[PDB]
């Protein structure tokens, strides 16, 4: 089947500039038969292009498609502050429909650290039998951040799940919130439990930690 | 005004099937095709086939042919999509589209992009029966300041099905708040962390609350994000109060003794409790004057303690002619913690009154050397006691003085001293000081001498 | 030395039977009739009969004559009394006495009486089996904690704390029958509530009968494991008052000044008092008790004098006193010292007669003194190298700026005042240069 | 035949004050052989007096016995400390040996205060099948006390047995200790539980009391 690759994974660009979506596909289109969508959270996917180079009705001039045989674009003359959203690629038409898997338009900023926050089991919790460690990243950017757990300077994985907030609609920064579970037994029979957050932003990994009941 | 209205979500169990409606408008329904695109959660876009309004006629992808239903009603203006045996696999949000104007200039199907699409509709598939969200505290410890604030949050963990919406102080709070996005655990429950930033400082001060929402349990909850006590049950026992008394105990005073002697002044005999238990603060006085009782009396609020004890009291401001002929007053008090009623008297000290002599004395020529100097009044072969000595000049009332106290002579009579401390400057100025002294054996109660420089200067 | 020894406690069960011995001492057994007398809990003492060794005669008591058997071993110098078809009744310690000498001219039987006893043997009678105790703490909430030894049997039971380390304050109470047939007795010990956290606390219950022995911690509860300043109580008993020395005493090398320790509200009941003074900590056996003092509303006032040297005084030594008594649940101390702060040298001014008072017969000479601290200071009148007699001083005052002042009057008559003489107004102050100076006064 | 009533029941003396116990006789004892006995709890009755007047061999002057026709006394002109005991009169010889009830001679001294105190059922003991709560009162004087439990607010009754101590050889007072049986059953049917305490050195009857639970 068809194959779509899109590129680059993320454009982040400041409004006003040139933006422009790069769609592979595993096999030549020459039926021509390539289109564009808009995403935005919530919202309706809409069309942009249609037929490799054709805007879609309500599409301002900004926006233009081109491409052939094996590879497709959409460019944005100079960004608006509505365009910034997902962005896909699909190939229709004669039982052949697939898409690509979505170029992100983000608003570009400054570099920023994350504000590292780490929060330990509540007291209540623990009646159950399940602890809830959860660190915090605020406002940082670009996206890409790493989190990792160590419980007694011992690497955790696979215990752990993140979440993260939409480009800030002031700011434009991410955060993040990472969380660490284990049954009371776990959590009592360890010490040292640790966050560590490696960034663009911090120079080295920042490590915010607490002990085993200790105020 | 092309428009595309798909059903509201839905939520089924592994097993069951949904079918969601599809309902246009602004266009000719049997002049355009549907199609049927699902998006499942990180996953990409997936069509499912196409049907066209105006023959029924309807393509299947190859992944949904065997078990989807694509059926339009054109009376209704409305396409269904119907799916079946819906494994965990299938929750997305399922959209419906349609075809584009099949223009001139195209061959057949160039025009089979998704043209206008619906706002899809979710459909969650699992076998989690509806719960309840549970409300944990993210609170702060007391880290470092350095340079920067705090942070502090709520949990919301093990629920479903989602959503659910949070707010900090009942939509107060607004500013600084991050809400993330829900995270399904292994256990079929969707987690959830609200949190925000706030200064360091307001910590102890500003009260935080987040409101916790999650309507398909028709669930609430409001609790108070507050930062954990750095006591770990700090020993030190509750009831605190001692108890090891015939009740509490009083206290009887009577009034000043110029208040007495002198009009311009009222009389005051005061009655204090003390030692009045926690558990039983409730006071209660009586007034008897020579055994008849008045109530014409004022009882001031009462006060707390050192070692947990009250102070009441009751003030019978009584009379001079009561008082001065030797009427015999009493206070009453009763408490429930108390084993009697407890009461005491009070009335003037009688006695064979003694008429005072007033002696004005200058100061030393020793002490003339100094930058103040002491004037001296000498009261003597006064009785009974209770006595009042004053200083003035021109007019006014000097305030640097101290009497001694009575003291008690050869003869049975009391004597005392009352020194006044002034400037040296004021004494050779020639200034006139004199000393008043009010008595009961005194003509009129009052008597004065007076004392200056020698004439000089 | 007579000496009547009994056999040990029996423990029988209804209808059963006991047999009691007593071996004689100390004199020639068959020379005197052996007594046995009973006594069951909460009843008088039973005479149950008498044997006499000499002939084997016997006398009984119309209520044992049926099942009662007395004998004596002349050889074996002892006596038994033996009670079968016992009862529950029948569960009392029973003694063996002994009559007095005979004399001639004593009427027969005039001695009868029991002359010496033995410590007794107890015989418990009852249907129920030997069993073990329970032992239930009694934990805390002074504070006192306990044990609980619950439905045991038979009699005795031994609890001891820390294996005999606490005893004061330890408390084992008598034992009491609950109508299971079993007995139920709770030991408990008053302890300073401030080893609550910091003690370990078991008692050692020990059931010889049953060969039980379980030892049990009575540790506080779960509930929590700062002293601000709590207060004294008062059981409402002795009182203590320390007293500072003369301050005359203190500055004159020809005196001998002392603290003086009183105790007031000494009860009749019990007038013993115990004195301990403590010099900075040291303790010090120089002190001195003086004969009890009887008050008028009927209690006891005890002082104990301790003499202090000048300097130790002066340089401001502690002086604490102990005061101990039967009535008081804890010995109460009070301490003293001379006041603390800047020594401030006393200014000494005379002030002749007020020209009004100068008509009487009698005029005030007066020594006005002030700036001075501490407030320990003596003033004296004198003439011609004599002291005056007539005059009072007042107390020491406060001033405005913290030191004391103070007016002393010296009273003589116009005639004396007329006449010239001189005075002088004496003041000794541990602040004056030599602890002493000197004002004089006089006409013209 | 003979009855012997002694007076009083107890006799509250200090050291060096003067004793004095009456026997009474229903029969006039012409036979004069009246006897005194002294009898300390745990110890071998000793002979005080026998021919209503002869002292004992060993015996202290201080005692002196007199009476006659059915009148009898003992008395001690100036108590000692180790006076203090039980006293017995009784007539004896010829089949006629009755002994008197008995009047203790006590050490008096100042009212003293209990301070009470009441125990929870240690939870081993519950889960057996009773419940007992004892109410301790320590160092107190006199002796008579006045101990009424209180189980929820309620006037309880014969399920509770009391037990005092022997006047203390040093501070001379009593310490009572009453405990309360009741099964686990009835021990978990009422939420508090009180212990009331009428001594003489509370004008105000005391009762301490815990609530039914875990601290």
């Amino acid at each position: 089947e068809i194959v779509l690759t899109q590129s680059p994974g993320t454009l982040s660009l400041s409004p006003g500039e040139r933006a422009t979506f790069s769609c592979r596909s595993s096999h030549s289109i020459r039926s021509r038969r390539v289109a564009w969508y808009q995403h935005k959270p919530g919202q309706a996917p809409r069309l942009v292009i249609h037929g490799v180079s054709n805007r879609a009705s309500g599409i301002s001039d900004r926006f233009s498609g081109s491409g052939s045989g094996t590879d497709f674009t959409l460019t944005i003359t100079r960004v608006e502050p509505e365009d910034f959203a997902l962005y896909y690629c699909q190939v229709y038409g004669a039982s052949s429909y697939t898409f690509g898997q979505g170029t992100k338009l983000e608003r570009k900023r400054t570099v920023a650290a994350p504000s590292v926050f780490i929060f330990p089991p509540s007291d209540e919790q623990l009646k159950s039998g399940t602890a809830s460690v959860v660190c915090l990243l605020n406002n940082f950017y670009p996206r890409e951040a790493k989190v990792q757990w160590k419980v007694d300077n011992a690497l955790q994985s696979g215990n752990s799940q993140e979440s993260v907030t939409e480009q800030d609609s002031k700011d434009s920064t991410y955060s993040l919130s990472s969380t660490l579970t284990l049954s009371k037994a776990d959590y009592e029979k360890h010490k040292v439990y640790a966050c560590e957050v490696t960034h663009q932003g911090l120079r080295s990994p920042v490590t915010k930690s607490f002990n085993r009941g200790e105020c | 005004q092309v428009q595309l209205v798909q059903s509201g979500a839905e939520v089924k169990k592994p097993g069951a099937s949904v079918k969601v409606s599809c309902q246009a408008s602004g266009y000719r329904f049997s002049n355009f095709v549907i199609h049927w695109v699902r998006q499942a959660p990180g996953q990409r876009f997936e069509w499912m086939g196409w049907i066209n309004p105006y023959n029924g006629n309807k393509e299947f992808s190859a992944k949904f042919q065997d078990r989807v239903t694509f059926t339009a009603d054109t009376s209704a203006n409305t396409a269904y999509m119907e799916l079946r045996s819906l494994r965990s696999a299938d929750t997305a949000v399922y959209y419906c589209a349609r075809v584009g104007p099949y223009s001139w200039d195209d061959s057949p199907q160039d025009n089979y992009y998704m043209d206008v699409w619906g706002k899809g509709t979710t459909v969650i598939v699992s076998s989690a029966s509806t719960k309840g969200p549970s409300v944990f505290p993210l609170a702060p410890s007391s880290k470092s300041t350095s340079g920067g604030t705090a942070a502090l949050g709520c949990l919301v963990k093990d629920y479903f099905p989602e959503p659910v919406t949070v707010s900090w102080n009942s939509g107060a709070l607004t500013s600084g708040v991050h809400t993330f996005p829900a995270v399904l655990q292994s256990s079929g429950l969707y987690s959830l962390s609200s949190v925000v930033t706030v200064p360091s400082s307001s910590l102890g001060t500003q009260t935080y609350i987040c409101n916790v929402n999650h309507k398909p349990s028709n669930t609430k909850v409001d609790k108070k994000a507050e930062p954990k006590s750095c006591d770990k049950t700090h020993t030190c026992p509750p009831c605190p109060a001692p108890e090891l008394l015939g009740g509490p105990s009083v206290f009887l005073f009577p009034p000043k003794p110029k208040d007495t002697l002198m009009i311009s002044r009222t009389p005051e005999v005061t009655c204090v409790v003390v030692d009045v238990s926690h558990e039983d603060p409730e006071v209660k006085f009586n007034w008897y004057v020579d055994g008849v009782e008045v109530h014409n009396a004022k009882t001031k609020p009462r006060e707390e303690q050192y070692n947990s004890t009250y102070r009441v009291v009751s003030v019978l401001t009584v009379l001079h002619q009561d008082w001065l002929n030797g009427k015999e007053y009493k206070c009453k008090v009763s408490n429930k913690a108390l084993p009697a009623p407890i009461e005491k008297t009070i009335s003037k000290a009688k006695g064979q009154p003694r008429e005072p002599q007033v002696y004005t004395l200058p100061p030393s020529r020793d002490e003339l050397t100094k930058n103040q100097v002491s004037l001296t009044c000498l009261v003597k072969g006064f009785y009974p006691s209770d006595i009042a000595v004053e200083w003035e000049s021109n007019g006014q009332p000097e305030n640097n003085y101290k009497t001694t106290p009575p003291v008690l002579d050869s003869d049975g009579s009391f004597f005392l001293y009352s020194k006044l401390t002034v400037d040296k400057s004021r004494w050779q100025q020639g200034n006139v000081f004199s000393c008043s002294v009010m008595h009961e054996a005194l003509h009129n109660h009052y008597t004065q001498k007076s004392l200056s420089l020698s004439p000089g200067k």
